[PDB]
């Protein structure tokens, strides 16, 4: 959710660790997605 | 979260710069111009005793 919220192209869902997904996304967006990952250890990209 | 931008807006400076220059001359040669080196007095002496 928290992520979510941040974020909010990009999907996300649970699964049985937090799943990021999305096709064409700018380097900006991934570059705070990684960032992002460190908030949980677990998260999928 | 926060990201640079991409360049900063720097200040323009506008220069103006003046080269001014003048060059006066005068040259002047007149008189009579004589000869300093001319030739002397010469003398010779010759003679046979035998």
């Amino acid at each position: 959710e928290e992520m979510r919220e941040l974020m909010g192209a990009k999907i996300r869902v649970v699964g049985d660790h937090v799943v990021v997904d999305g096709k064409n996304l700018a380097p900006t967006t991934l570059a705070r997605v990684r960032a992002l990952q460190a908030l949980y250890p677990k998260t999928i990209v | 979260l926060a990201t640079p931008s991409p360049f900063d807006m720097e200040k323009m400076v506008w220069l103006d710069v003046n080269i001014l220059e003048i060059r006066k001359s005068v040259l002047e040669n007149f008189g009579v111009d004589w000869s300093k080196q001319i030739p002397g007095p010469f003398a010779a002496f010759g003679k046979d005793f035998v």
